[PDB]
DNA sequence: CACAGTGATGCAAATCAAGTGTGAAGCCAGACAAAAACC
DNA sequence: GGTTTTTGTCTGGCTTCACACTTGATTTGCATCACTGTGTAAGACAGGCCAGAT
DNA sequence: TATCTGGCCTGTCTTA
């Protein structure tokens, strides 16, 4: 974005308010009123010259039951938490290293007929 | 800056133009509708649309606020493919274009339709025969089988000049029944019977067979096949159940001669006249069929095992093919009837009083008499004794009448009477060939002027349908001087049109009871008219079909209840599908044409697939 | 050995592969028509005479006491010495194999028209199952006459036969069959020398011995280059059959055999391989105890015969063969030649 | 160097479906000011 | 220039969403194969033959 | 007499 003179004015006012009132949560609709009154010929010149610098910056910027691996994975999730993408890497390695997966595939075999029907 | 159109503006820009109306809307919602700006704008928009008669946009927005997904189940896509005659290659073009323009996969891709086909084709459903079928494999996953059935083809053997594909008969029947299951259940229900009732159902199957000419041979390597085909088909005609001491009509085919229900069983490229190749290919089909007469098919329908007994009726055969396969002589012979032993001369003198005596069983005996000559007779006496049965039958047919070819032959005959009544042959016996040609030319030109018929080389069903009317006799009378013969022609056609409905309607008893009642009476006066006022043509001779039509129509009607429904016209209509499917629904190569057409022709005949196209007509 | 083209009459369609020719006193006759007999010729048997390279097929009639045998393809045919012909097995137009046997004999020859007698011969004992592509010959031993029958093919037996392979064919067991026509009984012999089944071979019969040449074995699918001698002894007691292999045998199936002179025959035609026709011809010289097979000069075949995949023929009798090759199709289906010796 | 198919095959490519918390994008609020078109 | 309308910026936190990997299995996309049909009647010109013309 | 154009016939050639 590119910032107008009035906009730089508003940002500086917000900074002053935050340093004066650290524990204070500003309301938006009241702040625009008081800021607009402050804006409404010498105070503004600083902000006016600041705005063109911002313009230059803008130029630079312009240019189905689960797979047996899933069933195994889900149960081993808590242990890994005790030890997502990282968890899945660990799950896959240990599953690959493991008759070990015959029971999980049997559960999947019961589930496959149920999916089909 | 002239105000742009509202739709062009960016979100920020349209907000500023409507912020005045937006705040006004927030009031109305808090005041009247509980602060539901969403629901009050949705309703105002939907109502703005229908106000401008734009219901489709409103209705779709409704379906997308509800959010329900749109897609067609594969078996429904299949039905749309099969029944609108789209090819997979063409359907693929539609599917691809729909998915890319709507971003949604409304139609399914071809691999899933190809999977939905599997249910509908023979070999998918399990079954068993008690007792097991003789000489038939009990395997139940047999789909398309080679039609040569292991025919020897080594260069020593007889030369194999045909390609053929088929279904195993039983395996096909099973797939037909499973296709009909919903119509069998609904048929019990409407007869107030138990859905789960499983008693001995009985299936009556119409069997049809036909040769085609003008089947072009493809280029490319293969057997040098002849340019003809043969088709064996069956139509499921009715199913009754035995509930008490009643036979309850669970199902009867509404449209018995439609291509929709003539199911293909055997496609071969071969000549019906070539007996050696014909028996080689169809003998396996007949042996499967003989076995099924002696067994009961137990098959699982809706969770409950059911038993089916089968009756096979071969009636979809033209006379020429019937004579060929039941060892009879060719249609020129003196033994004109395939239903009785009468002689061409006898049929002209008596005309009407002849009963059905021939049968597949009798013909088999007579061939054996022919072959063995047990009274050591002369060939004349031998032939007289077996009444022309001098070859061994190989296919069992019902002794009946094909209404299609009957309708055609008879019209072809009348067309000839018309010519000879124009040359006044009743009065002048001798006429030159040139003098005869002009009689036909006169009548041809006149049928064009008065009836809008163009001349055709070979007689047509629709021509016959249109020619055999009293209005056409009117036309023809404008060319005959003598009104004594206007009378004769009018009567002859009145009698014929009193007779025709009997042998063409599905249920003469319900549809033309008085025509059925009077048939024996009407056929007598028809016969007498030919004998007296048409002596020149019908003294000492009669056409095969005039005989069949005058002498056997009533007995057939009481033995079977109908003639028209057992006609070939449905299987003939199937040929039209053969030609179309060979061009537009098959791989175009000699070693896949027959099977691709057979499988896709079966799908076209599936009632489960047809039902999806009457969904609109709930 | 001159090759000669032949023209044919209106009923050229009758002639098909598997047809048979029989010789009665120099008059040739034709049997085994395509399709069932028609009202033009009810017997299916034709006077087959070639006059100036034009062949006319004319119908012949049967005697009152005759059977009307069906047209048969690839039956075993034999000549019996009073001259008569034996037909055993073969295919009917309905593709059935007939187990029957028929005898063809001249009944009457008034005014150069022949009436035939066709009688069925009943056969009991060890009857050979219905067959085609098999040889049958008559041997003479010790003033006694005996019929020999060997090889061929049939369909699977009813127990194993299935509709899906309804037409599948297998070689018959290679049992030599003695068949005495006088009594109507048949005796079977199993021999160690004859282990494989064999069909479409040539059979030559001299005195008490029959030579088996070439043929094709379905299980092996080989056209073996073997010669088998089979001697039959007819003593007062039960006859004995002894077989001998004799190397130097021709390798050919479906070959045609003609007799040029007493004791010398020519073997022409047939197939060396499924796709290779046998263009050479062999000469057989017979000795009371010896058989001689000699290479002879090949005939001047035309480019049609050379490039045909299939050819079929039968022996006319006076050392002349009637050959046929598949012809152009719209015209006539087959092209016929006559080869003289 | 005609050309748009004709259906089944089989291999590549996409997709699925589960676990949760990152950041990114759009949005609201009042008031005022860039740009970009017209008298 | 004066005037009219499109597009914003200023802020904190609201939601919704896509993404983050891995594994095995489905589901889609796509090229491949040898072959299809639409090309599909009548006039020009020569040379032999014999009757009626020269 | 002794030829002699013309139709007539068939059959091939060229394009469809
Ligand atoms: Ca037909
Ligand atoms: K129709
Ligand atoms: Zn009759």
């Amino acid at each position: 974005g590119k910032m107008s003179s009035y906009a730089f004015f508003v940002q500086t006012c917000r900074e002053e308010h935050k340093k004066k009132h650290p524990d204070a949560s500003v309301n938006f609709s009241e702040f625009s009123k008081k800021c607009s009154e402050r804006w409404k010929a010498k105070e503004k010149g600083k902000f006016e010259d600041m705005a063109k610098a911002d313009k230059a910056r803008y130029e630079r910027e312009m240019k189905r039951p689960p797979s047996a691996f899933f069933l195994f994975c889900s149960e081993y999730r808590p242990k890994i938490k005790g030890e997502i993408g990282d968890v899945a890497k660990k799950l896959g390695e240990m599953w690959n290293n493991t008759d070990d997966k015959q029971p999980y595939e049997k559960k999947a075999a019961k589930l496959k007929e149920k999916y089909e029907k | 800056r002239p105000r742009q159109h509202l739709l062009s503006l960016t979100r920020r820009a349209q907000k500023h133009r409507l912020r005045e109306l937006k705040i006004q809307v927030k009031e109305f919602a808090d005041k009247e509708e509980g602060g539901d700006v969403k629901a009050v704008c949705l309703t105002l928009f939907l109502l703005a649309l229908r106000a401008r008669n734009e219901h489709r946009q409103a209705d779709e927005l409704e379906a997308i606020m509800q959010g329900r997904g749109s897609g067609l189940q594969p078996a429904v896509c299949l039905a749309i493919r099969v029944n609108t005659f789209l090819s997979c290659s063409q359907y693929h073009k539609m599917y691809r274009t729909v998915k890319a323009i709507t971003g949604r996969q409304i139609f399914q891709p071809l691999h899933a339709l190809r999977n939905a086909e599997k249910v509908l084709l023979p070999g998918y459903h399990p079954f068993e025969w008690q007792p097991p079928l003789k000489n038939v494999s009990s395997r139940t996953d047999v789909g398309i089988i080679d039609g040569l059935s292991g025919l020897a083809s080594s260069v020593d053997e007889y030369p194999v000049d045909t390609i053929a594909k088929r279904f195993r008969y039983d395996s096909a029947l099973v797939s037909a029944l499973m296709d009909m299951e919903e119509d069998i259940l609904e048929g019990m229900r409407s007869q107030d019977l138990d859905d789960y009732l499983n008693g001995p159902f009985t299936v009556v199957v119409k069997e049809s067979c036909d040769g085609m000419g003008d089947v072009s041979e493809k280029h490319g390597s293969g057997p040098a096949v002849p340019e003809k085909a043969v088709r064996f088909s069956f139509t499921v005609m009715r199913i009754t159940i035995e509930h008490g001491s009643q036979n309850v009509k669970v199902f009867e085919e509404p449209k018995p001669n439609s291509e929709l229900c003539c199911k293909p069983l055997c496609l071969m490229l071969a000549d019906e006249s070539d007996h050696e190749t014909l028996t080689a290919i169809l003998s396996p089909l007949i042996a499967e069929r003989e076995a099924m007469k002696s067994s009961e098919l137990t098959l699982e329908m809706g969770g409950i095992p059911r038993t089916f007994k089968f009756i096979f009726r071969g009636t979809g055969y033209d006379e020429k093919l019937v004579r060929e396969v039941e060892g009879l002589e060719a249609s020129g012979s003196v033994y004109i009837c395939t239903l009785c032993d009468t002689t061409r001369l006898e049929a002209s003198q008596n005309l009407v009083f002849h009963s059905i005596t021939r049968s597949h069983a009798e013909n088999l005996q007579r061939y054996e008499v022919w072959r063995s000559n047990p009274y050591h007779e002369s060939v004349e006496e031998l032939r007289d004794r077996v009444k022309g049965v001098s070859a061994k039958p190989f296919i069992e047919t019902v002794p009946s009448i094909d209404a299609l070819h009957c309708d055609i032959g008879n019209a072809a005959e009348f067309y000839k009477i018309f010519q000879l009544e124009i040359g006044e042959v009743y009065k002048h016996p001798n006429a030159s060939k040139e003098e005869r040609k002009r009689w036909q030319a006169t009548l041809d030109k006149h049928l064009r002027k008065r009836m809008n018929l163009k001349p055709i080389m070979r007689m047509n069903g629709n021509f016959a349908r249109k020619l055999m009317t009293q209005e056409t006799v009117d036309a023809v009378c404008e060319l005959i001087p003598s009104e004594e013969r206007h009378e004769a022609l009018r009567e002859l056609m009145d009698l014929y049109l009193k007779m025709k409905p009997v042998w063409r309607s599905s249920c003469p008893a319900k549809e033309c009871p008085e025509s059925l009642c009077q048939y024996s009476f009407n056929s007598q006066r028809f016969a007498e008219l030919l004998s007296t006022k048409f002596k020149y043509r019908y003294e000492g001779k009669i056409t095969n079909y005039f005989h069949k039509t005058l002498a056997h129509v009533p007995e057939i009607i009481e033995r079977d209840g109908s003639i028209g429904a057992w006609a070939s016209e449905g299987n003939e209509s199937g040929n039209k599908l053969f030609r179309r499917f060979r061009k537009m629904n098959a791989r175009q190569s000699k070693c896949y044409e027959m099977e691709d057409v057979l499988k896709h022709h079966w799908l076209y005949t599936s009632k489960y697939l047809q039902k999806f196209m009457n969904a609109h007509n709930a | 050995v001159s090759l000669q083209m032949v023209t044919v009459g209106h009923n050229i369609a009758l002639i098909q592969p598997g047809f048979s020719l029989m010789n009665f006193d120099g008059q040739v006759f034709f049997f085994g028509q395509k399709g069932w007999p028609k009202r033009s010729c009810p017997t299916g048997v034709f006077h087959f005479d070639i006059k100036q390279n034009h062949l006319k097929l004319k119908p012949a009639i049967f005697s009152k006491d005759s059977c009307y045998l069906p047209p048969l393809r690839y039956p075993a045919t034999c000549s019996y010495k009073k001259h008569q012909y034996i037909i055993h097995g073969g295919k009917t137009p309905n593709n059935e194999l007939s187990d029957k046997i028929y005898i063809m004999s001249v009944a009457c020859k008034n005014n150069k028209k022949v009436t035939f007698r066709c009688t069925e011969k009943d056969l009991v004992g060890d009857v050979p199952e219905p067959r085609y592509g098999h040889s049958i010959d008559v041997v003479y031993s010790r003033g006694k006459s005996m019929g020999v029958l060997f090889g061929g093919r049939s369909y699977m037996p009813s127990t194993q036969r299935t509709t899906e392979k309804w037409n599948s064919v297998a070689d018959c067991l290679p049992h030599v069959f003695l068949i005495d026509f006088e009594f109507g009984c048949a005796t079977s012999y199993i021999l160690p020398e004859l282990q494989d089944g064999l069909s479409f071979h040539v059979s030559i019969a001299r005195n008490d011995t029959v030579y088996i040449l070439g043929g094709h074995s379905l299980a092996s699918n080989i056209r073996p280059a073997n010669l088998y001698r089979i001697r039959v002894d007819l003593p007062l007691g039960t006859p004995a059959v002894n077989c001998t292999v004799l190397p130097g045998g021709i390798s050919v199936s479906s070959a045609i055999l003609t007799q040029t002179n007493n004791d010398e025959f020519v073997i022409v035609g047939g197939y060396q391989l499924e796709n290779q026709k046998r263009m050479v011809c062999s000469l057989v010289s017979l000795g009371d105890n010896t058989i001689e097979i000699s290479e002879m000069e090949t005939p001047d075949w035309t480019s049609d015969i050379k490039h045909s995949k299939i050819w079929f023929g039968s022996n006319m009798g006076n050392g002349t063969i009637f050959l046929g090759i598949p012809g152009d199709n719209k015209s006539e289906a087959f092209y016929f030649y006559t080869l003289r010796c």
